[PDB]
């Protein structure tokens, strides 16, 4: 919640480990697609999960 | 050296089935061919099969 103190912090350098990357996710290059595909997905989607 | 190619598929069913050219009220078409009691690529929700 808040960013606490830290002496390890002091030096500057800060080893890879106190990096977190929240889940598993990769990018790649997109395709523009019309508005009627991507409102049927969504309500494809919005249906899947009625809860 | 020649090359020849077959392509084989066994099967003992032997089950009716039919094509069904469907037309979504959006605006899209698509075609897709149903098995008797098999299910045929459900479109976004429609999954109509054909009965024997």
């Amino acid at each position: 919640e808040l960013c606490s103190s830290d002496s390890g912090t002091s030096s500057g350098l800060l080893p890879s480990d106190r990096v977190l990357w929240i889940g598993d996710v990769a990018c790649q290059p997109m395709t523009p697609i019309p508005e009627e595909t991507f409102l049927e997905l969504k309500s494809f989607s919005q249906s899947e999960f009625p809860d | 050296p020649h090359g020849i190619i077959w392509k084989v598929s066994p099967c003992a069913a032997w089950v009716p089935s039919a094509v069904i050219e469907l037309t979504m009220p959006s605006g899209e078409v698509r075609t897709f061919h149903p098995m008797s009691g098999i299910p045929t690529q459900v479109f976004k929700g429609v999954s109509v099969t054909y009965l024997g």
